């Protein structure tokens, strides 16, 4: 496979993919601002379990407009007034407007878009907004020791608003299932393994192995998640990673290391 | 409160332009697209277009590419449309109503004015023919015709209002480039011709209050 | 350019009974269809936004909802009130459009038409043309059509029809069929008759008119 690939500054090529690479990308990034249109483009081979994704979100007078589009064939991403489908909260981190009660509305400018709610601590923190993730009509989220994830997704009107979801407020599931990260060595050992109490709709028993994208290292992680959130595709871009593991299961305690 | 209020009544001679306008109250003007949408007669609702005050961003229906054209005036909160090259067919009601130019689907065609008449024909001011039209056990229907006048309303009404009973009066249609309706009033056999009945035709643009009492034939 | 098929385009219901309209949008819209309703006198008011949002002040019977591309609007125990045009509105991409409109009628017992045949009077007679009108009136439900008869042959051109709302007295309809004429056509013939029939009766009722 080859894909056409071209920096920020958009000195593009053919790059030819290296083994394993199937899909080829082209990540556009938007900015409107008061009268100003700002568009940067990347583009490049790519790893599989890869999906067509977009957020768009308000932060005060800005909107910032996220959009990845994929596919598999030979330099397939070479090329490529008002519209209103559905009002949807938003806000954002990076000026603390989700944070406080300054919640904008925001137009869905697609069909398949939906109102959506994200929370991400470790490793901007929490998003509202308009966008598309496959299969999303629903909600899905996960927790550790440390790491919280969650992403609601709905398609009525204002779906996506009221109190801004924190893991400590949620109630426990009474299901408890063990919490580790890293790698089987100093990371997810057994000693360095532990029981924490799952909490909210989060009553799965998780465990997802794979190999951190940035740094050829593999890299596992263990906790407490929904069913929804049980997917090969979710678990690779919350944490960048690929060519995964992910078994689920409602035992308290199913998670362990014996286990596997 | 807030409103839309909308220019009088037109008589358009094919061939002209008129400037119909909705005056905005009670809220931002600018923040918000004033929509045109016309009505033609027993007709549906279809939309004509938009434009935002204080801006040079307008849209409109491809269809109406050279007759609808739109402006608007900020210091007096007003929006305006014209209807350039008028046709028989551009006779309809036009309301304006507004559509927020943010995000808050709740603050979509809200609000609505009640409409402008727009009528073109060829045909200048005539007053109504009134003919007479007269023949069960029990009942016995009278009929009053109003035909070849110019424009609409008359009113029609028998024995100066007083007899409301069994009246019926149509709208009108078009024969030739002239308005045509009938009346009809239904009362006891025994009463007819006792008492007189009388049909009431008032057609104001004319100037006309004509009456036609109703009376057996041959 | 986005359509929307709307049905029923007439509706005739009592009350108490509940009744649902449907718009079906051509292509993919969201959730950003809008319903309106308009007043005999030609006032529009909006019902509902955004496929299922309610206005304020209007009357909690009335409720929306969408399945997949028939977006609906629904009542639940009609009210006199209720009974009026309806339109449905897309607005996700201009061109916006609109429904083809629905009428909700009041549902009442038969009725048969009373007819009525007139004859030319003599001043319009003097001005040259010469017109007869049959009168039919009061009549449910509105099933129903006209025939004019010069010696027995059905005419088509000359006639004109017109019709009135659902009367707000008795809850019927009426009619007025007009047949329009001059001198020389009209000066010959021996025979006009304005034949129609309704659900009430089998064989057509007739007015057998001979000019004499």
């Amino acid at each position: 496979l080859r894909c056409m690939q071209c920096k920020t500054n958009g000195d593009c090529r053919v790059e030819e993919c290296a083994l394993g690479q199937d899909l080829c990308r082209t990540t556009i990034v938007r900015l409107w601002e008061e009268g100003e249109e700002l568009e940067l483009v990347e583009k490049s081979c790519t790893h599989s379990e890869k999906t067509n994704r977009t957020l768009s979100y308000r932060t005060g007078l800005k909107i910032t407009s996220l959009t990845e589009v994929v596919c598999g064939l030979d330099l397939c991403n070479q090329g490529n007034s008002r519209s209103r489908y559905l009002e949807c909260i938003s806000c954002g981190s990076s000026d603390m407007s989700c944070e406080r009660g300054r919640h904008q509305s925001l137009q869905c400018r697609s069909p398949e878009e939906q109102c959506l709610d994200v929370v991400t601590h470790w490793i901007d923190r929490h998003l509202r907004g308009c966008g598309y993730l496959p299969g999303c009509p629903g909600s899905n989220g996960f927790h550790n020791n440390d790491t919280f994830h969650f992403l609601k997704c709905c398609n009525t009107t204002k779906c996506n608003e009221g109190p801004i979801l924190e893991l400590e407020n949620l109630p426990q599931n009474g299901r408890q299932c063990y919490s580790c990260k890293g790698n089987s060595t100093h990371g997810c050992s057994s000693e360095e393994t532990f029981l924490i109490d799952c909490r909210g709709p989060m009553n799965q028993c998780l465990v997802a192995t794979g190999t951190h994208e940035p740094k050829n290292q593999s890299y596992m992680v263990r906790g407490c998640a929904t069913a929804s959130m049980c997917q090969h595709a979710h678990l690779g871009d919350a944490f960048s990673m690929n060519h995964i593991d992910v078994s689920c299961c409602t035992k308290s305690g199913c998670n362990h290391p014996d286990l596997d | 409160q807030v409103q839309l209020q909308q220019s009088g009544a037109e008589l358009m001679k094919p061939g002209a332009s008129v400037k119909l306008s909705c005056k905005a109250a009670g809220y931002t003007f600018t923040a918000y697209w004033i929509e045109w949408i016309r009505q033609r007669p027993g007709h549906g609702l279809e939309w004509i277009g938009e434009i935002l005050p204080g801006s040079s961003s307008t849209n409109c229906n491809e269809m109406f590419k050279g007759k609808a054209t739109f402006t608007a005036d900020t210091s007096s909160n007003s929006a305006y449309m014209q209807l350039s090259s008028l046709t028989t067919e551009d006779s309809a009601i036009y309301y304006c109503t507004r559509d927020f130019s943010g995000d808050r689907s709740n603050l979509y065609f809200d609000v609505w004015g009640t409409g402008t008449t727009v009528t073109v024909s060829s045909a200048k001011t005539t007053p109504p023919s009134v003919y007479p039209l007269a023949p069960t056990n029990s009942m016995v229907t009278l009929g009053c015709l109003v035909k070849g006048y110019f424009p609409e309303p008359v009113t029609v009404t028998w024995n100066s209002g007083s007899l409301s009973s069994g009246v019926h009066t149509f709208p009108a249609v078009l024969q030739s480039d002239l308005y045509t309706l009938s009346s009809s009033v239904t009362v006891p056999s025994s009463t007819w011709p006792s008492e007189t009945v009388t049909c009431n035709v008032a057609h104001p643009a004319s100037s006309t209050k004509v009456d036609k009492k109703i009376v057996p034939r041959d | 350019d986005i359509q929307m098929t709307q049905s029923p385009s007439s509706l005739s219901a009592s009350l108490g009974e509940r009744v649902s309209l449907t718009c079906r949008a051509s292509q993919d819209i969201g959730s950003s269809l809008n319903w309106l309703q308009q007043e005999p006198d030609g006032t529009i008011k909006r019902l509902i936004y955004a496929t299922s949002s309610l206005d304020s002040g209007v009357p909690k019977r009335f409720s929306g909802s969408r399945s997949g591309s028939d977006y609906s609007l629904t009542i639940s125990r009609l009210e006199s009130e209720d009974f009026v045009d309806y339109y449905c509105l897309q607005y996700a991409t201009s061109p916006y459009t609109f429904g083809g409109g629905t009428k909700l009628e009041i549902k009442r017992a038969d009725a048969a038409p009373t007819v009525s045949i007139f004859p030319p009077s003599s001043e319009q007679l003097t001005s040259g043309g010469a017109s007869v009108v049959c009168f039919l009136n009061n009549f449910y439900p509105k099933d129903i059509n006209v025939k004019w008869k010069i010696d027995g042959s059905e005419r088509q051109n000359g006639v004109l029809n017109s019709w009135t709302d659902q009367d707000s007295k008795d809850s019927t309809y009426s009619m007025s069929s007009t047949l329009t004429l001059t001198k020389d056509e009209y000066e010959r013939h021996n025979s006009y008759t304005c034949e129609a029939t309704h659900k009430t009766s089998t064989s057509p009722i007739v007015k057998s008119f001979n000019r004499n």
